[PDB]
């Protein structure tokens, strides 16, 4: 058994996370309650990477949800899903973070880390063999962005030898809760650098692209966002929760997603965009996946250069013709594929297709373009520290001048590390 | 890394500390150096009319001497 222990932290992070227990929770056929009502055994095959088994057949998602303020959480406890978590691992805090990474990471933070780890160190003590940790958070924000990586940080020293996984939402000017998102983010983007192994960045201005440009919503909600962020989740787990003849574990994926340490940084991708009736047929999907327009990082693929592609289909389809429009798009554009990693696109089919969709396809990237996603934080951190504004926010929680300008130079290294391999 | 923690949160509450005790200082000596202030110009004040009583009991010394002369 390679159980996977989940954590969310902050607003961002429980919401993203709650809709991601809804929706594989309905894949695996677990009801709100927590009792399997399914019709396909393979919906339990592997059902304990995720999920723990309690006295009378009840599944118990392998969750720990964590937040500086009591707000979200209880919005999570009264939403349709809320009564399968366990009530011990609801750990949360009263002050709040202010959307300060300071207040999360060194002041309010520490004051309640120490219990989460309480709540993680339970779940992992019962795991057969435990694989790793995913992480669902912001980082614009301050509990999820400050109080993560530090979890983060505090993990690793626990577990050095377990993967480290994060789905990290990116913040954008045009979705927008504070001016300060760039300094949150840029503090966070250095942590994730060293103490992660796979981060799936999605961009929240991707997001709120695909949901106006693409799904025609004039004035997108963050249940819109939501939306494509449950896909995404559900898609890139599907290797983990559903059987193959890939035996797909977290490691795996790291050792051959990441060819350089710093470079995990991931571009999810998801196919067909929904918001119906028509079935999508291979090279629809195939098309769709690799199109700029499909990705959530809000990077041009055509930009750089493809380290590392895995890709993931669902349905009931034809391998052959799928490995058929696979080779044809890296024989097409071989030219946005590094050559000197051979083999480097990796395809996986899984028949059980997510809940409403007949065929679907979910894209992971590792493309030097994202160096485009961590510019554009960088542009707008340097804008407000030159003139050191804002900066009295951070400064009265303890911290100094000094740690922006290393999370500053650190994160301008990490885009001339992604741009040197896109020659 | 655990050192820089404890370091910053440690600098949070020197700073918080040093706030409340630069505060409580200066109103300190404001209200003290009011209070010497005051004092003084209400001292003052009474130093020139009990000097005026001197001068009043001066002048009914004058007439006594030359009425009795
Ligand atoms: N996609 C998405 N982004 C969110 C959501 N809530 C907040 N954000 C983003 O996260 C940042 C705010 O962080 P937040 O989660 O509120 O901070 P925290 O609660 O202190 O950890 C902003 O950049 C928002 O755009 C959400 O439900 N979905
Ligand atoms: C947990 O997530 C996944 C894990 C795996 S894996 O365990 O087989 O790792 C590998 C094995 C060989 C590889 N070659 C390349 C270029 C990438 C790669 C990854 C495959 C996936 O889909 C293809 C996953 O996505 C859901
Ligand atoms: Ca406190
Ligand atoms: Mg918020």
């Amino acid at each position: 058994m390679r159980e996977i222990v989940h954590i969310q932290a902050g607003q961002c992070g429980n919401q993203i996370g709650a809709k991601f227990w809804e929706v594989i929770s309905d894949e695996h056929g677990i009801d709100p309650t927590g009792s399997y009502h399914g019709d396909s055994d393979l919906q339990l095959e592997r059902i304990n990477v995720y999920y723990n088994e309690a006295t009378g057949n009840k599944y118990v998602p392998r969750a720990i949800l964590v937040d500086l303020e009591p707000g979200t959480m209880d919005s999570v406890r009264s939403g349709p899903f809320g009564q399968i978590f366990r009530p011990d691992n609801f750990v949360f805090g009263q002050s709040g973070a202010g959307n300060n990474w300071a207040k999360g990471h060194y002041t309010e933070g520490a004051e309640l880390v120490d219990s989460v780890l309480d709540v993680v160190r339970k779940e992992s003590e019962s795991c057969d063999c435990l694989q790793g940790f995913q992480l669902t958070h912001s980082l614009g924000g301050g509990t999820g962005s400050g109080m993560g990586t530090l979890l983060i940080s505090k993990i690793r020293e626990e577990y050095p030898d377990r993967i480290m996984n994060t789905f990290s939402v990116m913040p954008s000017p045009k979705v927008s809760d504070t001016v300060v998102e760039p300094y949150n983010a840029t503090l966070s983007v250095h942590q994730l650098v060293e103490n992660t192994d796979e981060t799936y960045c999605i961009d929240n201005e991707a997001l709120y692209d695909i949901c106006f440009r693409t799904l025609k919503l004039t004035t997108p909600t963050y249940g819109d966002l939501n939306h494509l962020v449950s896909a995404t989740m559900s898609g890139v787990t599907t290797c983990l929760r559903f059987p193959g003849q890939l035996n797909a574990d977290l490691r795996k994926l790291a050792v051959n997603m990441v060819p350089f340490p710093r470079l995990h940084f991931f571009m999810p991708g998801f196919a067909p965009l929904t918001s119906q009736y028509r079935a999508l047929t291979v090279p629809e999907l195939t098309q769709q996946m690799f199109d700029s327009k499909n990705m959530m990082a809000a990077c041009d693929p055509r930009h750089g250069r493809y380290l590392t592609v895995a890709a993931i289909f669902r349905g009931r389809m034809s391998m052959k013709e799928v490995d058929e429009q696979m080779l044809n798009v890296q024989n097409k554009n071989s030219s946005y594929f590094v050559e000197w990693i051979p083999n480097n696109v990796k395809t996986a089919v899984c028949d059980i297709p997510p809940r409403g969709l007949k065929m679907s396809a979910t894209f992971i990237g590792n493309s030097t373009a994202i160096q485009e996603l961590f510019k554009r934080i960088s542009e707008q951190f340097t804008a407000m520290f030159r003139r050191k504004a804002f900066l009295h926010w951070y400064t009265g929680e303890g911290m100094d001048e000094m740690e922006f300008t290393e999370a500053e130079s650190n994160m301008n290294d990490l885009v001339s590390e992604y741009q040197q391999y896109q020659d | 890394k655990r050192e820089h923690e404890r370091e910053v949160i440690q600098k949070a509450i020197e700073e918080n500390n040093n706030f409340i005790k630069m505060a409580k200082e200066k109103l300190a000596q404001k209200m003290e150096s009011n209070k010497e202030n005051r004092e003084a110009h209400l001292a003052a004040m009474l130093e020139r009319l009990q000097e005026k009583d001197k001068h009043a009991e001066e002048v009914r010394k004058n007439k006594e001497l030359k009425e009795e002369a």
